[PDB]
């Protein structure tokens, strides 16, 4: 049995084999060196075609073959020095001369087409080439190239709810030239979304498709009464024929989904809303958390996808950009939805968010959902009992505040004190990012708008009465700065927000 | 017993003629499949005529394409056992594995299903999957036998070529 | 790397968890190491990795079996590794269907992925003839609880490691049998624990009280600290202390959270412990909260509370979940540790507590603690 290195320098070295090896030239010799056994020759040497044979070939070489030595000797007994050179080369660097075996070796054959190829294969979503983040893309790209020669790894990719993180890892692939094809050998992209207890299992009977993809599947088993450790086995199995694949889990919600791919120790790119699920892992782990674009970078998008670019026509661009709350899907829901090209229209859909929520602005864009909000409910729904009370009576709060705990310890329910109204917060804000915070000056933490907007027409508007008025019993109990502990003493700086409910 | 085919070269790879007659028609339903993977050389020739006969043969054998389809969609979850109990009988009754026939029903109902998919954010994410066990379904049977039965892509355009003017021929009559 | 490499992928074939490097508790993973090797040869044996749920057993586990190619390479051809976990009458049956599938080869797995329905007999008749065309192969069963699957073992004359939360289950072999403790971690090792994890790390008595103080609250418990790490973030003193206190008042749900271990506290492991033993030692034990932790108390003492059916129906606890640590030489001590207190503290329904303390005052050396309850 061959190592990865081993399959790696096949690998490598397949473009020069489907050239001019003919796998019936090698079953003799083979079988004289105890490697292949008849019947291995009759199951290679009876397909119809070369690939096909060279196909067959490989996987009986990386099972039965201790070492590329017996196929570098054949290939100078046939007068082939030039393949049997290659892999002898491929070898040499990679034991002698690494990080010059990809510069060396490897690159030198691979082109844009064999990388689009791969990413065909690879079941890649196609590069959207409009707005390209270049510095979260260049992120990804800089940390999958320092990864790559890790056995096995965990990058994740986590933000909110549309923050862009799909159409990241998509570009980050689509982009390099590198990665899928000289870092990798190839990569397999597959959306999880999983929720249900057998989830995870169908997932990875796909992966199982996926990395046995030219096997004969003629009679590839039906799973439906396999047990978890047999799909692995076989798994691990497939593994041999793929090595250094870069699987990419998109949209993961289960953290069963990482314990197995832990298991079978795969490199792996994972997006998702929950980092908590990264506490799963017992292996390398590294991060990338997606943000929402900054004020000027909404602005970025909004022009390359059309909108204008601007005195008071100024002011109603700025207020898409604080109801966007710079979450890309939403931003985008917006382009769709403004038929003219007019700050009026636009306003009007700005007033409509502000008078609806946010299935006004309801569209059909390019993401999954119909409202950003219906991707939020997920979200809400795999939180703690505590947590998603807590951040329902986040409801009566400013959006875009640097509120200190002491202020939302009054309406988030609940020896020790409140530090445990920090604590659910500091959840809420990990898992989904539905709530954010700052180490200093002084603690605090903040909800977004369109979070906001979400977190409105989502609660019984009996609880939001219930607790702004259990606010304002509270102030008499006892801006872009954090108010001072004798600031909340009041809550009417934030007036124009507190009582236009 | 010979050296690299038709269906063996990269610009043919089976899953460049799925992803496009999905992509395909999925626009003839208005909807747009934006997560469809992209094509390594854009749409080819060969891809056009799949176009052709797929549309040919959704419409003279439609036949169980609204039943099959749900079979398949009667399940949270889609996988490929259950789509190979559906589609062991589309493009053939009662023969070579893939013949032309096969190849155009499988990919004509694939896309089917996906635009079907495609009207429910529920049910869409799966087009995915779709794409995947119908390019897979295809491959492990062109494998070993249209060398031997003598079939190809250069061959499936000289066939395309004539069913696609004898039926606008008779489009006209 | 070659050797590195294939010692990686026998492993993951031998579904081997990857072993955690951060920290390695060097003498029972060496010890682990030894005893295997000095046992390779036998026909058939029974390594016992013996500990509280959680101690470290499964780590310990595979880093033995993951630092040189010495035990899967020289030693043993392959291994095929297994939770059991096994609860039922027909677990048993289960476990081994997947013994006899991790044996075959991989088309064979393909064609046939399951077993056909057969009697238990007839699977040790297949899962015998299987055991022929490969030949030493060390078997390692995680988490084992029932009986049977010793028996199983030893009938199909299997080498093992077994890693158990329940010494008992070894009455059941026959041939030979070496044990392993993997004990609570010395104040060392949990210093040295925290520190590969980058926690704090103390500077003065009063940092250090703190580190202390967590230190106790979980019995030098690996899975419960790496519990409380994952929970301390800041990851300062100041939240280490916020962490201990929500503990000595909430119980072991205070840092409950995801980490590599299948159970989010260390209540939900117990638990399945308690349900594992005679309704009158599920009950021995439920009175056992109204003591003192971390106090050696001597039958006599203990006699008060629960003599002979007392002294050794406390000493199964001991042996089977190691929820009790008997201690002989000078006197005949059972003490209870703090992390299995807090376990019952909470669970021992709210009034069973109440009638234990009466029928106690018949003690103050324990004033601040049993005042608390
Ligand atoms: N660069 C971009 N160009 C166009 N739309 C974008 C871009 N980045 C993000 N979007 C918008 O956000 C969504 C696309 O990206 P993506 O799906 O990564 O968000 P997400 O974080 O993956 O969603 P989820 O978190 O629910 O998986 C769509 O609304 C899309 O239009
Ligand atoms: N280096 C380490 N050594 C031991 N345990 C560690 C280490 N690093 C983290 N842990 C934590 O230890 C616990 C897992 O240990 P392990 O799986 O042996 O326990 P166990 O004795 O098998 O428990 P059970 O008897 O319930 O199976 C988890 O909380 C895991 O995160
Ligand atoms: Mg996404
Ligand atoms: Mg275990």
């Amino acid at each position: 049995m061959l190592c990865e290195i081993e399959c790696r320098a096949l690998s490598t070295a397949h473009t020069r084999l489907i050239h001019d090896f003919e796998p019936r030239d090698a079953l003799t010799y083979l079988e004289g060196k105890n490697i292949f056994t008849e019947d291995h020759s009759e199951l290679i040497s009876k397909m119809s075609t070369r690939l096909e044979r060279i196909a067959n070939f490989l996987r009986i070489y990386r099972r039965q073959a201790s070492e590329l030595g017996p196929l570098i000797d054949f290939f100078n007994y046939n007068n082939q020095s030039h393949l049997a050179d290659f892999l002898e080369d491929y070898i040499d660097f990679a034991i002698n001369e690494p990080d010059l075996l990809r510069p060396v070796v490897i690159a030198p054959q691979f082109s844009r087409q064999m990388l689009d190829r791969k990413l065909l294969l690879g079941n890649v979503p196609k590069q959207m080439t409009c707005y390209i983040r270049e510095y979260h893309v260049d992120r990804v790209i800089k940390k999958l190239d320092e990864m790559c020669d890790l056995d096995s790894f965990f990058l994740f990719l986590h933000g909110r709810a549309g923050s862009g993180k799909s159409v990241i890892a998509s570009q980050a692939l689509s982009k390099s030239d590198q990665l899928i094809g000289i870092n990798y050998d190839s990569i397999v992209w597959l959306k999880d979304s999983g929720t249900a207890p057998k989830s995870t299992f169908d997932l990875f009977t796909d992966i199982l498709l996926m990395l046995k993809s030219e096997d004969d599947l003629l009679n590839f088993p039906s799973v439906e009464h396999v047990t978890s450790v047999v799909l692995k086995r076989m798994i691990c199995n497939a593994l041999i024929d793929r090595p250094n694949t870069l699987f990419v889990f998109d949209d993961v919600v289960q953290e069963e989904t990482i314990r197995w791919a832990q298991e079978l120790r795969l490199r792996c790119l994972v997006t998702t809303r929950d980092v908590e699920i990264s506490n799963a892992a017992s292996q390398t782990c590294e991060f990338i958390e997606v943000t929402s674009l900054e004020i000027d970078e909404c602005y970025d998008f909004l022009e390359a996808y059309g909108m204008p670019m601007p005195e008071k026509e100024e002011d109603v661009l700025n207020k898409t950009i604080e109801l966007s709350s710079g979450n890309p899907a939403t931003l985008m829901m917006f382009f769709k939805s403004c038929e003219p090209k007019t700050f009026e229209k636009m306003a009007q859909l700005n007033n409509k968010l502000e008078s609806r929520g946010l299935v006004g602005v309801e569209c059909i864009t390019p993401y999954s959902y119909k409202s950003l909000a219906m991707a939020l409910q997920r979200c809400v729904e795999v939180l703690s009992d505590e947590d998603r009370s807590a951040l329902a009576f986040a409801v009566v709060m400013p959006p875009g505040v640097d509120i200190p705990v002491k202020l939302w310890s009054c309406v988030i329910p609940v020896e020790q004190l409140d530090d445990e109204v920090a604590d659910r917060l500091k959840r809420l804000s990990k898992r989904g990012a539905l709530l954010s915070g700052k180490r200093m000056p002084v603690l605090t933490f903040k909800i977004d708008h369109i979070i906001h907007m979400f977190l409105k027409h989502v609660v019984d508007a009996q609880t939001i009465a219930n607790g702004i008025s259990i606010l304002e019993q509270r102030l008499l109990e006892i801006e872009t700065v954090i108010r001072p502990e004798d600031f909340p003493k009041f809550m009417q700086l934030h007036q124009k927000f507190y009582d236009s409910l | 017993d010979g050296k690299i085919n038709d269906w063996e070269e990269p610009r043919l790879d089976i899953e460049g003629f799925v992803v496009d007659y999905f992509t395909h028609r999925i626009r003839q339903n208005g909807m747009e499949w934006f997560g469809a993977p992209g094509l390594p050389s854009g749409v080819q020739p060969e891809h056009e005529m799949m176009r052709v006969m797929g549309t040919i043969f959704e419409k003279k054998h439609a036949e169980n394409f609204e039943t099959f389809s749900e079979q398949l969609l009667a399940v949270p979850r889609i996988s490929f056992s259950l789509y190979q109990d559906v589609v062991r009988t589309v493009g053939n009754a009662q023969q070579s594995p893939m013949s032309y026939g096969r190849l155009i029903g499988l990919i004509s109902f694939g896309g089917f299903v996906a635009a079907k998919m495609m009207e429910s954010v529920e049910l869409q994410g799966q087009v995915r999957n779709l794409f995947v066990y119908t390019s897979l379904f295809i491959k492990t049977r062109i494998r070993n036998n249209w060398k031997e039965h003598n079939r190809s892509w250069d061959d499936f355009m000289t066939l395309g070529k004539q069913m696609k003017e004898d039926y606008e021929r008779a489009e006209a009559e």
